[PDB]
């Protein structure tokens, strides 16, 4: 169990990684560019992105929420990358307001999105 | 495992060199300025035998007593991959850039164990007009010449030419460099001192390449890349082999009749490179090599040392 | 042809297909009835404007508001010129033409322009230059000049052209697919965030991304071009080139390709 930005002690025992000073999102572009062999060794996120790639089924849980839309298609795109040796999957985390299911009926009624206007 | 010379740090590497056919032509015109004329267009569009179709340059220049003319010459030499190969563009070169001179003479360069037709072949543009002669030289040795008509007068052309065998090419040292302009003069008296050892010339424009040329590629049947590792715009990330106050890189190629004129000429270039180095800002010289396996020769930097 | 706007805006507005290529063809009265209101009850063009017309490849919209949405949109020919401010999408998907803005604009302004020259005298808003909701990609192709200073994603994922900004804010050159932006001024916080391909030249910047390293400060030949373009165009930005640089590589997360300029001190 590896983290980014979590708790550095919790009750649940687990490799806790430091964030970045500029936040969550300045910290996924800096881990994707250790895992495309972009940026030389030794630091923190290079033991990170060397135990990512060493896995079989492996899943990044996130909140797009907190994440943001540009960390959310940098972290998708680290997927990318992993993908090309092992197997890695998002835990994409539902919001509490039901608006994940308001997305799937208003797909299929309307043909879109929510956020839509039948002014014409 | 760090070497240093005359204060400039030189890499512990071998420059990996290949077996080459080689021959040598003297050119002679009635005044030096068109023996030159004749040659330059000879050399042009040879940097290289992958692409290009040979590898030449010219030796040196000759004076009417060193050459059996009497008039004054040049040395040239050619490189290629086959005997065939080195044949097929030495007739091309000859015939269209030779002949077309004006009061030019081709005579034979260089000695060796394999004979290539060069007179005995241009002299059917003389449509049976030509003729052969058959003379003695100063040192004693009977020579045949062909005698081909044409406006100016005749285009004398020896025979046969002679390849030596063992003819090396691709050693090759770089240099890196903080700015183009200052490293580009480092360079420069680089290859000046490698034109003078006999027998070896440089093909590349100048004497210096700037692509590196990489075996290999990133994508499907790639032969030749260039070399991101010295790539200054491809610096800061992994697989860069140049340190930050490296901005420039530049390769030198030499190519010699034998193989110990590519040692003493790639020795002259790292002696004179690197006395000269600090105050232009070389930062170190490296030497090219693919992996060992490719090229029989390996001219590792370290037996070159020894000042010349 | 000129659109005196009579007064303030009750709700957003639809200014798409109002170039002065269509109104020429439509008879004076005729194009008065064209509805240009986002809401059901809707807005007419002469509800909104004062229309005086001729047979011109010039237009004129003399008074602005911020709810003029889609204005200059897939603009194929002539001018359009509005005095004062303007609303989301300036110019989206313009062909080719000019397009000058006395005010500020909105966000969004000059997603997928394909060629002319779209011109804002005052301010951007966020996403200036980027691509909308879903797009592909952002600029593709019509060169943008900011006389202003631009909000967040100034060029997100832009794929073609040239933005010539003022200022800029932060996160300026996200996903940036390739391009050129020249901003003479200051730089937002984290620049070129998934930049892929592109040229991002500024005077000042503020915190840059741990995967941009530094090349060095090389005089390249490209910087002599691109230079003499904006010396060409009359751009404040082109005094910028005249010193030496220096470089930063495109973010690592993605192929960095890309490339990052500053004045050396
Ligand atoms: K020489």
């Amino acid at each position: 169990l590896l983290s980014l930005g979590g708790p550095q002690n919790g009750a649940i025992r687990h490799v806790a990684y430091a964030a970045d000073a500029g936040g969550l999102t300045i910290s996924l572009g800096h881990l994707r560019a250790f895992a495309k062999g972009h940026l030389a060794g030794e630091a923190a996120f290079a033991d990170l992105a060397k135990r990512l790639f060493a896995a079989q089924y492996g899943v990044i849980v996130y909140d797009p929420e907190e994440v943001g839309e540009l960390g959310a298609e940098m972290l998708q795109g680290l997927i990318r990358d992993l993908n090309e040796s092992t197997r890695f999957f998002a835990l994409t985390l539902a919001d509490p307001f039901q608006g994940r299911a308001a997305v799937q009926l208003s797909a299929w009624t309307t043909g879109q999105a929510p956020r839509v206007g039948f002014g014409r | 495992s760090d070497f240093t010379l005359n204060g400039i740090k030189v890499e512990d590497t071998f420059a990996e060199a290949f077996d080459v056919a080689g021959t040598a032509i003297i050119v002679t015109n009635d005044t030096p300025k068109w023996a030159m004329i004749a040659a330059t267009v000879m050399t042009g569009f040879a940097t290289s035998v992958i692409g290009c179709g040979a590898e030449a340059g010219i030796d040196a220049e000759l004076s009417p007593d060193e050459t059996p003319d009497g008039r004054p010459g040049v040395r040239i030499l050619l490189f290629g991959f086959e005997p065939n190969g080195l044949k097929d563009q030495l007739l091309k070169r000859v015939g269209q850039c030779i002949l077309t001179c004006p009061g030019t003479a081709c005579f034979a360069g260089v000695e060796g164990p394999t004979k290539i037709k060069l007179g005995g072949a241009i002299r059917y543009f003389g449509d049976g007009f030509a003729v052969a002669k058959r003379l003695p030289d100063h040192e004693g040795k009977m020579r045949r010449y062909w005698r081909i008509p044409v406006m100016d007068g005749e285009f004398l052309c020896e025979d046969s030419v002679r390849a030596v065998d063992g003819a090396v090419g691709g050693g090759n040292l770089l240099f890196l460099g903080r700015k183009h302009a200052d490293t580009l003069i480092v360079a420069e008296i680089a290859v000046e001192a490698a034109k003078a050892i006999p027998g070896a010339i440089l093909p590349f424009p100048g004497g210096i390449v700037r692509s590196g040329s990489k075996v290999g590629g990133r994508t499907k049947g790639m032969m030749a890349s260039t070399n991101d590792a010295y790539c200054p715009t491809l610096k800061g990330r992994a697989g860069s082999a140049l340190p930050p106050e490296c901005g420039v890189v530049l390769e030198i190629v030499i190519d010699a009749l034998t193989s110990a004129a590519v040692a003493e000429s790639m020795r002259a270039a790292l002696h004179a490179a690197t006395e000269i180095g600090a105050q232009h800002g070389l930062v170190a010289v490296t030497a090219g090599n693919y992996g060992g396996n490719l090229g029989r020769h390996h001219y590792h930097l370290r037996d070159l040392l020894e000042k010349p | 042809s000129t659109l005196r706007l009579r007064g303030d805006l009750p709700e957003r507005v639809d200014l798409l297909n109002i170039t002065p290529l269509a109104l020429s063809g439509l008879s004076e009265t005729e194009a008065g009835k064209l509805a240009i209101g986002t809401s059901r009850r809707g807005l007419t063009l002469g509800d909104v404007f004062e229309i005086r017309l001729d047979g011109s490849d010039s237009l004129v919209i003399e008074g602005g508001s911020a709810r003029l949405d889609r204005v200059g949109a897939a603009l194929s020919q002539g001018s359009i010129r509005v005095e004062g401010d303007v609303g989301q999408r300036l110019g989206e998907g313009m062909a080719a033409g000019t397009l000058t803005v006395t005010g500020s604009a909105g966000p969004y302004a000059g997603t997928g322009a394909t060629g002319g020259t779209i011109t804002i005298e005052g301010d951007a808003g966020d996403h200036a230059g980027g691509a909308v909701y879903a797009a592909k990609a952002g600029l593709d192709g019509a060169t943008l000049v900011i006389k202003g200073a631009a909000g967040d994603h100034l060029g997100d994922r832009m794929r073609r052209g040239m933005i010539l900004a003022g200022s800029a804010g932060a996160f300026a050159a996200s996903r940036m697919i390739a391009g050129t932006i020249v901003v003479s001024g200051a730089l937002g916080d984290h620049p070129g965030y998934g930049m892929r391909r592109g040229t991002l030249i500024a005077g000042s910047h503020g915190t840059l991304l741990p995967t941009f390293v530094e090349t060095g400060t090389p005089d390249l030949v490209f910087v002599r071009l691109l230079a003499q373009s904006l010396k060409h165009l009359g751009a404040a930005q082109a005094n910028l080139l005249s010193g030496t640089l220096r470089r930063y590589s495109g973010d690592l997360a993605t192929l960095g390709k890309g490339e990052l300029f500053v004045p050396a001190h």
